[PDB]
């Protein structure tokens, strides 16, 4: 039996003065995770590029909790559709970072890419990256993943750049709203909402405000 | 340069001043093509140098000019640095080549408009209020030549004078021109009558655009 007492009005309301209706309770979702002793607890994943673009590193840093072990190994593995296109493996224990060292519990794998497929919202092409934690021999703890996009972002001369090119914000502000439930938010809503957006030459959301 | 008595003169009832050299290459093809050629530098440099030289102490004087309409060779780069060099004093400005190459501290360009951008192949003409902000742009600009008053002319000047003041870095302009160039001719009774280009039997000739 789980109990949960939710209270209207605290301290945390101070900051949460947005230009909306003011409500309270359970409005997303609850759920229940189970992971290994031994786990993946944090990653990152960075793409840089050279000037053309033709050539890409991808970098992804990995950290894990329960106890060390020299046989321990993390494997990142980039695919586009079902072919594999690049991958690369590694005992944990980072690079040396000051006089005490570095961290034993973190890794960092570096994949090269030639010729990447770039992401932006005119053809958002997307990698799926594949986080491994497993034995040097090849048995699988646990694996994390997600969707990679290949993209820079960078200011220079006073240009915001995407790729290189100067972009033209075509943007709208959107609050979570539906008008029978709330604040609750769905996967039919949220679509309904992107694929107008789209349709009507936006190309560009912000989050208001949270 | 002008003549002598003109700078004493601005000394003394007050008036800003742009000094310039003697150097006009319009009706070369293309426009550049004396100064850029270092054959033609020193004859150049004499008459930046000895300018410079002769209005140095005049108050009144508060920008060099390099010339004008001659486009941008490395002559102008190279006289820009001698003016720079020998007078901290006073900024130097140039308008050939685009009103904004590495051979003025100014954007001056010659007759931009406003709002409206004319974009010339190598050397555009921007909407003044654009020029400003042009990436990486941070110079002033003022006008070396705008609102030319040929004949009935002078509309949309209030647009300018809008803009001068709305813009900080918009410091305003040098009307083209003071006085008509027309000359005295008389016909059989001795009365004067006013003439322009043509009425010496000069040909060829432009006319009416001396005023
Ligand atoms: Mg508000
Ligand atoms: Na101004
Ligand atoms: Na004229």
């Amino acid at each position: 039996r789980l109990a949960v007492m939710v209270l209207r009005w605290s301290d945390g309301s101070y900051l949460e003065d947005q230009d909306m209706w003011r409500m309270s309770g359970i409005f997303r979702d609850v759920s229940l995770l189970h992971k290994p002793t031994t786990q993946i607890s944090d990653f990152h994943v960075a793409t840089r590029f050279n000037d053309d673009f033709s050539r890409a590193v991808l970098e992804a840093e990995v950290q894990m909790c329960g106890e060390l072990r020299d046989y321990l190994r993390v494997t990142v593995s980039l695919w586009q559709g079902e072919t594999q296109v690049a991958s690369g493996t590694a005992p944990f224990g980072g690079e040396i970072i000051d006089e005490r060292g570095g961290y034993a519990d973190r890794v960092t794998l570096r994949l090269n890419v030639e010729n990447p497929k770039l992401w932006s919202a005119e053809i958002p092409n997307l990698y799926r990256a594949v986080v491994e934690l497993h034995t040097a021999d090849g048995t699988l703890i646990e694996a994390e993943a997600c969707d990679v996009g290949f993209r820079e972002v960078r200011i220079e001369n006073g240009l915001l750049l995407l790729n290189g090119k100067p972009l033209l914000i075509r943007g709208v502000n959107r609050h979570e709203h539906h008008p029978l439930h709330g604040q609750v938010m769905d996967e039919q809503t949220m679509v309904q909402d992107i694929l107008l957006m789209k349709q009507n030459n936006f190309n560009a959301v912000r989050c208001s405000h949270y | 340069p002008n003549h002598p008595l003109w700078y004493t003169l601005c000394d003394r009832y007050g008036l800003y001043v742009v000094d310039e050299a003697n150097i006009e290459t319009h009706g070369m093809v293309p426009m550049n093509r004396l100064t850029d050629d270092p054959r033609w530098l020193p004859a150049m440099s004499e008459r930046v140098t000895r300018m410079v030289q002769r209005d140095r102490n005049h108050p009144s004087v508060i920008i060099w000019s390099l010339g004008t309409e001659s486009g941008h060779g490395a002559n102008h780069d190279a006289l820009y640095r001698w003016i720079k060099s020998v007078d901290p004093s006073r900024p130097v400005q140039y308008e050939g080549g685009g009103a904004d190459t590495t051979a003025t501290d100014i954007i001056c360009p010659m007759y931009a408009r406003v709002d409206e951008d004319q974009p010339f192949p190598a050397v555009p003409k921007w909407s003044i209020k654009k020029w400003l902000s042009l990436p990486g742009e941070t110079r002033p600009l003022i006008l070396c030549e705008y609102a030319h008053a040929m004949g009935n002319s002078l509309g949309g000047f209030a647009k300018y004078w809008q803009a001068f003041r709305q813009y900080p870095r918009l410091q305003g302009g040098f009307v083209w021109d003071w006085v008509d160039q027309s000359l005295i001719k008389y016909d059989e009774n001795g009365n004067p009558w006013s003439a322009y280009g043509g009425d010496f039997g000069d040909t060829p000739n432009d006319r009416q655009f001396c005023m």
